[PDB]
RNA sequence: CCCAUGAACGAGGAAUUCCCAGUAAGUGCGGGUCAUAAGCUUGCGUUGAUUAAGUCCCUGCCCUUUGUACACACCGCCCGU
RNA sequence: CGCAAGACGGACCAGAGCGAAAGCAUUUGCCAAGAAUGUUUUCAUUAAUCAAGAACGAAAGUCGGAGGUUCGAAGACGAUCAGAUACCGUCGUAGUUCCGACCAUAAACGAUGCCGACCGGCGAUGCGGCGGCGUUAUUCCCAUGACCCGCCGGGCAGCUUCCGGGAAACCAAAGUCUUUGGGUUCCGGGGGGAGUAUGGUUGCAAAGCUGAAACUUAAAGGAAUUGACGGAAGGGCACCACC
């Protein structure tokens, strides 16, 4: 029986699509059918934030982010908690999390 | 038995058997 | 056993006059002991700063690399080298809903000074735009990417290293790439994303001391 | 024997802090890069394979880093923060926090903070096989 | 490490395989005051004044 | 009950059972059984309490979603010369 | 700081586009091709589907010649295990890359032949065309490019379905079906034996295509419903649990 309408996956209109590795296991996973993570994280943790600002040597110098994309395969995506089982019905909402 | 292995045993059954025939 | 910074000398590093703060820091060297000089040692190391440490009113994402050409009177002597935008700036400007434009020419100035300019444009939202994406189609995108290697070259070969390094500075080149390209389509953050040193002319030690004021 | 020069402004290093899963390396080196002033691991302060990244190790090697940067008269401290990049992650591993954090907290000044790792434009096949490793 | 008198907003919990510290959200009174958050044992009651011999211990939630 | 005849004479293999204030534990007493037969049990007082006002890690339970080729229901079902 | 090798083409990159499918992503140039749109152009049934034949056909694999970074079947070690010579780790050979010649198989999948009609609604999106207030860019006279609001045509999709249909899951097709006939190709007939044996045929080989029977069996199977269980998640609880 058919799970998702999708396959799982958001191809529509091709044959194949370019794999890519899994962040955490290096599994080959399709381009499509992976989680996407984008992660903006500032490069000092908040905890440490004032520590560092004040050995700066500049004034005002707003410390840079981090820009890490991350990919999931579906096995690692589940266990990471990222994303979860859901029911039936839940299964197609797709709006992200309202966070 | 998965299929797949199955039928990989088979194909060593036929290989060693047309080894044997001449 | 012995120490090795206690045989270790102290060296000023001076920017080009191209930049209003002119020592960008110290470094170090063994002493001349031997075969091994110090002066030999302190010839091809690269410095990269951040403009805000060259020029005072001037962006921090940008940095330039500074290489040495000669040491005299322990003050080591740089040169532009190479150009480039900090990591997280780079990563800032490249989002999800929009084409991202590269180009990249290999252009000579009149000294003699081969570079290897790199140009990032990225495509830009009306500020009433409904659509989500906004993105230039194949023909838009090879306009654009035209315009960028023509206002680059218009704009390296025929002035020398000294005036690229200051049209670099608040790229100008980045802003008349954005100008230009203005009726293909609305372009959004252009820079001059690198610039690399690809062949010098041979060393001549009164360009450098004109370089330095 | 060390920068002895306008006593009241900064003598600018470069903190190449590279925070792996493994271990964390806390290097500061010249302006340009080309000489080290000292280099303190989280594995030559922990006797043991698991806390050679953790938190505690960084903060200890970062400590040793900025005595002996102080006692050889360097006063600030740029940092470029790598993880192991590559083909592999681009996450810092758990020291880097705690390295940066114990720098800033023992007299040091902090300059510029750059993030390093190697992003290939695209890369030669990972470790694992095509379907990862299992365990 | 100055000694400053903050106020207890939020018990939040505790935390480990079998539970065995407790979080609390203290407010300076003194200092500009801002919200910090950090761990605690033992009774600290609704409200109460924790004491900070330091300003820089955090809580490193979850 | 007494002669004081001197027993590792002061926090315990692997495994663990019970327990949160008048808990535990010490201590005696009364009922049942009975011939005032108790080392048992059922009650009762008396001395009196270190630790904890938490968690889902172990053992389990419940109010959901999910998977299943199980329904004698995972001690299930099931593959292999 | 450089130098050299091969490999790959991140982010941008989307339920977006193109191609018959396999498949296709760095710039630029050349070469030939293509759909859709526009057309008050031309020919005038030239068409649809298709035995026989034919072109292409992931990966792996084979034979030559280069190359041989990374990864890596085989293999060699190191590892908690009762027992790996499995999962994990360090190496590592053929391969992985390119050029010729083979191979013709994939869960080659939308598990849904193709061509043509009719049958609801809505918001988007890609391409072409048409119309229209206004906002932005190249000297102040206009197109045009980027937006904005629409209409038409083809396309990738997002849809209840008590139109309708299905065993249901679900499907605007899997509808217009006992109120059963638009055209046409391939193809199934309970489960095993078995895609096996044999014959033929292709291939260097590996193998590919076509392809039984004796015998054996009362079920196998599909969808869904309740429970039970999960070394599955979320939220709680208990000193017959723990801390």
């Amino acid at each position: 029986t058919k799970k998702r309408r999708n396959n799982g996956r958001a191809k529509k209109g091709r044959g194949h699509v370019q794999p890519i590795r899994c962040t955490n296991c290096a599994r080959c996973v399709p381009k499509d059918k992976a989680i996407k993570k984008f992660v903006i994280r500032n490069i000092v943790e908040a905890a440490a934030v004032r520590d560092i600002s004040e050995a700066s040597v500049f004034d005002a110098y707003v410390l840079p982010k981090l820009y890490v994309k991350l990919h999931y395969c579906v096995s690692c995506v589940i266990h990471s908690k990222v994303v979860r089982n859901r029911s039936r019905e839940a299964r197609k909402d797709r709006t992200p999390p309202p966070r | 038995m998965r299929a797949k292995w199955r039928k990989k045993r088979m194909r060593r059954l036929k290989r060693k058997r047309r080894k044997m025939r001449q | 056993v012995v120490d090795p910074f206690s045989k270790k000398d102290w060296y000023d590093v001076k920017a080009p006059a191209m930049f209003n703060i002119r020592n960008i820091g110290k470094t170090l060297v063994t002493r001349t002991q031997g075969t091994k000089i110090a002066s030999d040692g302190l010839k091809g190391r690269v410095f990269e700063v951040s403009l805000a440490d060259l020029q005072n009113d001037e962006v921090a994402f940008r940095k330039f690399k500074l290489i040495t050409e000669d040491v005299q009177g322990k003050n080591c002597l740089t040169n532009f080298h190479g150009m480039d935008l900090t990591r997280d700036k780079m990563c800032s400007m490249v989002k999800k809903w929009q084409t991202m434009i590269e180009a990249h020419v290999d252009v000579k100035t009149t000294d003699g000074y081969l570079l290897r300019l790199f140009c990032v444009g990225f495509t830009k939202k009306r500020n009433n735009q409904i659509r989500k994406t906004s993105y230039a189609q194949h023909q838009q995108v090879r306009q654009i990417r035209k315009k960028m290697m023509e206002i680059m070259t218009r704009e390296v070969q025929t002035n020398d290293l000294k005036e690229v390094v200051n049209k670099l500075i608040p790229d100008s080149i980045g802003k008349d790439i954005e100008k230009a390209c203005q009726s293909i389509y609305p372009l959004h953050d252009v820079f001059v994303r690198k610039v690399k040193m690809l062949k010098k002319p041979k060393f001549e030690l009164g360009k450098l001391m004109e370089l330095h004021g | 024997l060390g920068p002895q020069v306008a006593e009241g402004e900064n003598v600018f290093g470069v903190c190449h802090i590279f925070a792996s899963f493994n271990d964390t390396f806390v290097h500061v080196t010249d302006l340009s890069g080309k000489e080290t002033i000292c280099r303190v691991t989280g594995g030559m302060k922990v006797k043991a394979d698991r806390d050679e990244s953790s938190p505690y190790a960084a903060m200890l090697a970062a400590q040793d880093v900025a005595q002996r940067c102080k006692e050889l008269g360097i006063t600030a401290l740029h940092i470029k923060l790598r993880a192991t990049g590559g083909n592999r992650t681009k996450t810092p591993g758990p020291g880097a926090q705690s390295a940066l954090r114990a720098l800033a907290r023992s007299g040091m000044k902090i300059g510029r903070i750059e993030d390093v790792t190697p992003i290939p434009s695209d890369s030669t096949r990972r470790k694992g096989g095509r379907r990862g490793r299992r365990l | 490490q100055p000694i400053k008198l903050a106020r207890v907003t939020k018990v939040l919990g505790r935390t480990g395989s079998q539970g065995q510290c407790t979080q609390v959200r203290v407010e300076f009174m003194d200092d500009t005051s801002r919200s910090i958050i950090r761990n605690v044992k033992g009774p600290v009651r609704e409200g109460d004044v924790l004491t900070l011999l330091e300003s820089e211990r955090e809580a490193r939630r979850l």
